[PDB]
């Protein structure tokens, strides 16, 4: 048979690549191996070390973005030892994202639940190197959200109050007191495709369903309102807001776990909790979900 | 003329209207008869969500229709 990938291993925006095949490869045979992004965005590899005959490891020349896919692409025209040659390319995908549990963010304030859970909302997107990159995102923010899966407790109490500081001082968010995830997100400039103004659906899921390609980011400002179980595409989601209109939490997912995060409290909780979400409270009328974020 | 809001806490609310009314108009009505802050409001027809400088007629909301009201309290 022809060449196939029989393991990939990524053991950081620079990581290390592991591919191994079935048999021995023809060193020759493979000079641009590339990762590709979402939207096709080739990346090129640096030299190919040679583990075995048949294992190699290899680096990506540039920067990854975070919390992003790749896929890796080995074109056609690889050849085994034994003389057999791909007629197709052969191909691999992996996950920027940490693997690591996330991080409660404290309502240090005592209002702050909209911020906190917007904040971790926008630390799972495929958006957050453009975030850390906007000039018009307080700095405190970018501070907090470039490491937060580093920073000291210490550090992540004070790195989060400057940037809750630095958010109330916006216009989107309110100076004190309670507010929505939307308002935040709004002051991170992050792009959201509200499914509303969907040219080719009238309800929330479908506007998602049919939105162009390689959207990640959803307000669902459209009817009726959707519970777990109706988000569309739940291979590629990743995290979600959730209000019990007068509370926020986030939903955050990595390495396949699910978590919950209250403020301060981190839990790891099951598929079935979240099939069990409302769609919104029926008690004050309060949409539960606003925001989806997909990878 | 009359339009009819019905809300996710299984409430319908009566409003007497003119197809000229402004959505802030309408929201401000809702806030008069149920204490619910305009920017706390969503009114959603047809799938759509009704933008607050557009009026009703924008929307060919006409007597008798129906709209719905989604709550987004702050939190
Ligand atoms: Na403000």
């Amino acid at each position: 048979g022809p060449p196939a990938v029989v393991a990939t291993r990524v053991p950081l925006r620079r990581p290390t690549i592991e591919l191994e095949f079935d048999r021995a490869i023809e060193p020759g045979s493979v000079p641009h191996i590339v990762l590709r992004a979402d939207d096709g965005t080739s990346v090129a590899v640096g030299p190919l070390s040679w583990l075995s005959d048949r294992r190699i490891a290899f680096a990506p020349r540039k920067p990854l973005k975070s919390n992003s896919r790749y896929e890796i692409m080995v074109p056609a025209g690889i050849r085994s030892t034994t003389g057999e040659r791909s007629t197709h390319p052969l191909t691999s995908s992996f996950d920027t994202a940490p693997v690591t549990p996330p991080r409660g963010l404290p309502n240090l304030d005592g209002a702050s639940c909209f911020i906190n859970t917007a904040l971790q909302l926008a630390v799972h997107s495929s958006a957050l190197d453009d975030i850390l990159s906007n000039e018009a995102v307080p700095p405190a923010v970018r501070t907090l959200l470039e490491d937060y899966d580093a920073a000291s407790a210490d550090a992540l109490d004070a790195q989060l109050a400057a940037a809750v500081a630095a958010l109330r001082a916006t216009p989107e968010v309110p100076d004190s007191g309670p507010g929505q995830t939307l308002e935040v997100m709004q002051a991170l400039r992050m792009p959201l495709y509200d499914t509303s103004s969907a040219n080719n659906a009238k309800n929330n899921a479908d506007a998602i369903r049919h939105a162009p390609p390689n959207t990640k980011a959803f307000f669902l400002n459209s009817y009726p309102p959707l519970s777990y179980a109706d988000l569309p595409n739940h291979d590629r989601l990743v995290a979600f807001d959730y209000s019990t209109g007068g509370h926020y939490v986030a939903y955050v997912k990595r390495d396949g776990i699910w978590y919950r995060i209250d403020d301060a409290q981190v839990s790891a909780v099951n598929e079935q909790d979240l099939l069990a979400l409302p769609a919104f409270n029926p008690a004050n009328g309060s949409v539960s979900i606003e925001i989806a974020i997909y990878r | 003329m009359q339009i009819f809001v019905k809300t996710l806490t299984g409430k319908t609310i009566t409003l007497e209207v003119e197809p000229s009314d402004t959505i802030e108009n309408v929201k401000a009505k809702i806030q008069d008869k149920e204490g619910i802050p305009p920017d706390q409001q969503r009114l959603i027809f047809a799938g759509k969500q009704l933008e607050d400088g557009r009026t009703l007629s924008d929307y060919n909301i006409q007597k008798e229709s129906t709209l719905h009201l989604v709550l987004r309290l702050r939190g």
